[PDB]
RNA sequence: GGUGAAAUUCUUGGAUUUAUUGAAGACUAACUACUGCGAAAGCAUUUGCCAAGGACGUUUUCAUUAAUCAAGAACGAAAGUUAGGGGAUCGAAGAUGAUCAGAUACCGUCGUAGUCUUAACCAUAAACUAUGCCGACUAGGGAUCGGGUGGUGUUUUUCUUAUGACCCACUCGGCACCUUACGAGAAAUCAAAGUCUUUGGGUUCUGGGGGGAGUAUGGUCGCAAGGCUGAAACUUAAAGGAAUUG
RNA sequence: CUCUAACUAUAAAAAUCUCUCUUCUC
């Protein structure tokens, strides 16, 4: 991979996850 | 090159090389006494002068600011010494 | 070629001559050159413009090769010394013009930078003055003793 | 040639037999004052065509004026004024150059100076006018480049200002003509200026006319006979 | 000064279906703007010198209907902010109207150069053909 | 290709020695002309050795 | 490994320098690494001067030629001929192609 | 129009061009270079004001005030976020018409947020010269920029001197360049990447096989985007660098 | 041992690939 693009998805898997954190609260 | 006398540099290229690069770190300044073409009295003005030299015996400015040495005032006669 | 704040490495000096004594043409008196000096101060001459302006008008090279001792030396011993060096009042001086011209228009940036430099000599100067104790161990210049010490 | 959709959203005539010519005719500044012919769509009252063509502007270049070829880079526009029936009278409205003599002065390895300034006649006509500078090569120079200091360049500026400003302020947009066709303001700029730098092909440019005070019919007829 | 009337044709000359159209001198009045596409039916040719010269015989046979015997030429490119450079025909056009009993005269370029704005189309990395 | 006609003529004229040695002050103005540091080069180096000095106008054209 | 000893962008103590648009993909480029060309040509063909020399107005005209630079993405550069791809040792050479025609 | 070819789209309410004008915001073409300024980002119409700085000149002034620097701070491209102002161009999203097996991609047209601003956050970039800063030395050559040197110098031109602009020999500083190795490197190459096994000028900060991974977690700054800090379990004999021949 | 003048004008589409890797000593 474009190391580019893999930093790109592991961040939305972090957008993701953070909001589920919020939507767990 | 490759042996020299760093004692003895030829005069010529002494002066030739720069200022505190010779064997002794010297002025490349000097002292000019200046007379203005109205007063015959005898003022000493640094080469390099900076201000606008002004003779006290009258208001007859000789030599004005200028990068390198003071431009003198076109009537006025120098000596070096 | 050092200038702590510019990556210049210019060598911008002068080279003063090798003979320690005064040059044997010169026709003036080191009491009158002392006298001139004290004059001259009296006016309100800074050392430098003192010696500069005796460099330019008269045979006084280096005052110390002539009267055997220093410019501001001489002031302190005639009592003309001013209570803060030269150097740092002109720092001063120049801040205080710089933070003048900042709070007048804002966006300047480079300004701002430019003023951060300056407090930095600023502060080392006064630093290394307060080790050698010319100033009071209390003094400090932040801003506003500083606008007092402009005036 | 076809192709079409023809998205519209057959009283065919003739409409060059149903129109009339003009003459143009330009000030008494130039040597030929003629300066050709003009179609127009024939005078009908309700839409006189005298009417139409107050205004109409013209693109002249100043050899045909002159018949010199060395004014053939420069190109002068004149405006339509006074009509007097088959032929009509025009006034100054701008010059300018070909564009193809400023490119080939415009060449690399030395700077140009502009300067730029708004300037009112001695009359009313209310002008802006440009001019523009290129170094010279000197007479012995190997340097291979010709280029000017900034401070040599805002004194240069500063120079053609002050003597545009000058030349403008003293005459009448007729006597200025008279001035611009020998380009002597050319010769001025360098006469003031080969002290500072050499500056050759100094030439003035799109002489823009921006205001004009009513109408002045009787230095118009003075200009045309 | 044998009473050349004068005209000014105006090609307009793009890479794609160049333009020829005579006027007066102040402009106003047209003169067969007929242009380029008028006589090919490709659609793709319409910038060829052969449409060149068909649009250019055509105006100038209007032209000598009409009267006029002079023309000076302005040649103008798509320019503005597009390639600033004379189409491929439009020199054609010029060919075939100097050759059609028309007199030329003072030939000029007018095509619109920019001071530097309006961001040319395309994006960064521009068209990627 | 070298047949030993061809080395024969090369020699034969290559032997040959011209007269006069084409400087012999003979051409040219009898005494040559040159410029001031040469001549005062062989003053310094103590030769009679006759002369003709001139100036050289040291300024270059475009070139 | 660097490609080019002068980086191949002859920027070289500038930090920055303003982009300009390709001139035919109008691909936006540095103002150095924006290779250039002028194309200075007669307004007319040499092909067609003789027609327009015998058949006008105003004997001896000027016949004027454009002016116009050309500034290439280095895409379009190497794809419409405009630059080649040398040789190793030839990549030092920057002499233009030895003066066209002299 | 537009393209490789085409279509979408606008057009006898006359589109496209042809002229004059006027509005808006935009940018400052060509001058534009192995050239300049700045700490870096970055900086290109003119003019005035405001303050600032480098380098050069200095027989001017003080006398170690110096270098790098954890901690702390200021700037910090573009995109982004607030809010208010503007709203041309160009264009993420979306809408489209093509190509193709599919193409919600590359080409083609419209079009929102942004693009420009005004105060405040964001502090990341291949923020690259992939070369930390301050020092001293070491090889030949040229030009170039800034200053200052000397010409019995040239044209300048104001008769003549003065300037300016040039020519020469310089010198100090700056971006750089060319040639070479007699030094290095593994080489590509470097005039520093030399003065390093013949191993010591002063100094900060980083790395220890590759993945896992800049991920997990805890802090910490931020509204948010996210940034700084930062592993391990585990999995492998390679990954990688430069050059050679195909 | 005297010098600095020419010039043009293309792009449509083309995806994938199963083994088998084996010495240099006189
Ligand atoms: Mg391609
Ligand atoms: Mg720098
Ligand atoms: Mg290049
Ligand atoms: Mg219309
Ligand atoms: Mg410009
Ligand atoms: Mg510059
Ligand atoms: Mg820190
Ligand atoms: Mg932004
Ligand atoms: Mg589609
Ligand atoms: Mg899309
Ligand atoms: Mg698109
Ligand atoms: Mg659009
Ligand atoms: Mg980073
Ligand atoms: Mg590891
Ligand atoms: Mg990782
Ligand atoms: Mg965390
Ligand atoms: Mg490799
Ligand atoms: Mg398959
Ligand atoms: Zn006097
Ligand atoms: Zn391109």
């Amino acid at each position: 991979m474009r190391a580019k693009w893999r930093k790109k998805r592991t961040r939305r898997l972090k957008r993701k996850r953070r909001k589920v954190r919020a939507r767990s609260k | 090159v490759l042996v020299q006398d760093l004692l003895h540099p030829t005069a010529a290229s002494e002066a030739r090389k720069h200022k505190l690069k010779t064997l002794v770190q010297s002025p490349r300044s000097h002292f000019l006494d200046v007379k203005c073409p109205g007063c015959l009295n005898i003022t000493t003005v640094f080469s390099h002068a900076q201000t606008a030299v002004t003779c006290e015996s009258c208001s007859t400015v000789l030599c004005t600011p200028t990068g390198g040495k003071a431009k003198l005032s076109e009537g006025t006669s120098f000596r070096r010494k | 070629m050092g200038r702590m704040h510019s990556k210049g490495k210019g060598m911008s000096s002068s080279a003063i001559p090798y003979s320690r004594n005064a040059p044997a043409w010169f026709k003036g008196s080191s009491d009158g050159v002392v006298e001139q000096i004290i004059k001259y101060a009296r006016k309100g001459l800074t050392p430098s413009q003192i010696g500069v302006l005796l460099r330019d008008a008269h045979g006084v090279t280096q005052a110390k090769v002539i009267t055997g001792n220093k410019i501001l030396r001489i002031l302190k011993s005639n009592g003309l010394a001013p209570e803060i060096p030269e150097d740092l009042y002109f720092l001063i001086k120049k801040a205080v013009s710089v933070r003048k011209h900042l709070e007048r228009n804002r966006k300047d940036k480079d300004a701002k930078f430019r003023l951060i430099l300056i407090e930095s000599r600023i502060h080392r100067l006064a630093r290394y003055y307060r080790t050698v104790s010319v100033l009071p161990p209390n003094w400090k210049y932040e801003s506003a003793t500083a606008s007092a010490l402009v005036n | 040639a076809v192709g079409k959709n023809k998205r519209l959203s057959k009283r065919v005539v003739d409409p060059f037999t149903r129109k009339e010519w003009y003459d143009i005719k330009a000030p008494s500044t130039f040597e030929n004052r003629n300066v050709g012919k003009t179609l127009v769509n024939k005078s009908v009252g309700l839409k006189n065509a005298s009417d139409s063509l107050k205004g109409r502007v013209v693109e002249v270049c100043l050899a045909d004026l002159q018949g010199s070829e060395d004014h053939s880079f420069r190109k002068v526009k004149l405006r339509v004024d006074e009509v007097q029936g088959k032929n009509l009278l025009t006034n100054f409205h701008g010059m300018d150059f070909t564009t193809d003599k400023l490119r080939s002065m415009v060449r690399k390895w030395q700077t140009l100076i502009e300067a730029n300034v708004t300037v009112k006649t001695s009359d009313d006509y209310v002008l802006r006018i440009f001019a523009i500078a290129f170094t010279r090569k000197q007479a012995n120079q190997v340097k291979r480049t010709s280029y000017a200091q900034s401070s040599h360049i805002r004194q240069i500026r500063k120079v053609i200002s002050e003597i545009l400003t000058r030349e403008v302020q003293n005459s009448t947009l007729a006597q200025l003509t008279s001035k611009l066709i020998p380009e002597v303001i050319n010769k001025e700029i360098e006469n003031a200026t080969k002290d500072i730098f050499p500056l050759q092909n100094v030439h003035i440019r799109k002489v823009k006319l921006l205001k004009q005070p009513k109408f002045d019919l009787g230095s118009l007829l003075s200009l045309h006979g | 000064d044998n009473s050349q009337v004068f005209g000014v044709a105006r090609i307009f000359a793009s890479f794609n279906d160049t333009f020829v159209h005579v006027t007066d001198l102040s402009g106003r009045e047209t003169i067969a703007r007929v242009t380029g596409g008028m006589k090919v039916k490709a659609d793709r040719d319409e910038s060829s010198p052969y449409a060149a010269m068909l649009a250019a015989q055509d105006v100038a046979a209007k032209c000598k209907e009409v009267g006029i015997t002079a023309v000076h030429i302005k040649i103008r490119a798509t320019g503005g902010t597009r390639s600033k450079t004379p189409g491929p025909g439009g020199q054609a056009a010029l060919r075939a109207l100097a050759r059609s009993g028309l007199r030329i005269g003072r030939i000029e370029d007018v095509t619109p150069v920019p001071s530097d704005s309006t961001r040319k189309k395309g994006g960064r990395r521009g068209r990627r053909l | 290709i070298s047949f030993k006609l061809q080395e024969e003529e090369r020699e034969r004229k290559d032997q040959y020695v011209p007269d006069v040695s084409a400087l012999d002050l003979s051409h040219s103005n009898d005494v040559l002309n040159v410029d001031t540091q040469t001549a005062e080069l062989v003053n310094s180096l103590g030769l009679k050795l006759p002369l003709s000095v001139s100036s050289v106008s040291a300024v270059r054209d475009r070139r | 490994p660097k490609k080019r000893a002068s980086n191949g962008r002859n920027k070289k103590g500038r930090g920055h320098v303003k982009p300009v648009r390709c001139v035919n993909c109008s691909r936006s480029v540095p103002k150095d690494k924006a290779i250039k060309r002028m194309a200075i040509r007669n307004i007319v063909e040499a092909a067609a001067i003789r027609d327009l020399s015998e058949a006008s107005v105003y004997a001896e005209y000027a016949l004027p030629k454009t002016y116009n630079k050309l500034h290439y993405c280095i895409s379009c550069a190497i794809h419409a001929r405009i630059v080649r791809v040398r040789s190793r040792t030839d990549r030092r050479i920057r002499a233009p192609p030895q003066r066209p025609r002299f």
